[PDB]
């Protein structure tokens, strides 16, 4: 616990006791439907998306909004039965694929995304599954944390930070995302600041 | 599978 909480980006407290930007900041924030799988549906004006029901199909969606600099955090709402085979939480650059022709943990299976299976408790990147390291059950929400003045992204679950996950991301351009493979599967993103 |  000591080791986790001493691991934490500076100024997180502060950003999660802080009132919560307005849905109107969310939105800015939330998931693009000019950037997502042709699979994906983006609701609500980007507060969530909704994946159609498609045979052999993995389906991802980046935020509307790429992070190089600063301290970011979002609340991703996942409900436990719409995770189905392979549920990946994460960031990609602009040029992560998102969509494949099978399931997979999609999100991180590549150099240009980062991803937790949220099913599995594996890290993704550049990585078919095999070698993929352990990182601290996820229940429906979850924090994702990206700080880009250190360059590392890791997660909370249950108000306790969890850690880095991936290390070595300053110089890049990152934008909220998640592959999934559930039909009907509804994803939410809350945009906590900064 | 998958609900699809």
């Amino acid at each position: 616990e000591n080791l986790y909480f001493q691991s934490m980006p500076e100024g997180l407290e502060e950003l999660l006791s802080a009132p919560p930007p307005d849905l109107g900041a969310q939105r800015r924030h939330g998931w693009n439907p000019k950037d997502c799988s042709e699979n994906i549906e983006v609701k609500e004006g980007g507060l969530y998306f909704e994946r159609r029901p498609v045979a052999q199909s993995t389906d991802g969606a980046r935020g509307k909004r790429g992070y190089s600099r600063g301290l970011h955090a979002w609340e991703i709402s996942w409900p436990l039965e719409q995770r189905g085979t392979h549920a990946v939480v994460g960031v990609a650059t602009a040029l992560a694929p998102l969509q494949t022709d099978h399931y997979a943990a999609l999100l991180g299976s590549n150099s240009e995304s980062w991803g937790w299976d949220i099913g599995r408790g594996k890290l993704y990147h550049q990585s078919k599954g095999p070698g993929a390291p352990q990182y601290p059950e996820v229940p429906e929400r979850l924090l994702v944390v990206l700080d880009m003045e250190e360059g590392t992204l890791g997660y909370a679950i249950g108000g306790t930070y969890l850690g880095p996950a991936f290390r070595g991301l300053k110089g890049r351009t990152l934008y909220p995302a998640v592959s999934a493979v559930w039909g009907q599967c509804q994803v939410r993103i809350r945009y906590l600041g900064e | 599978i998958n609900n699809n």
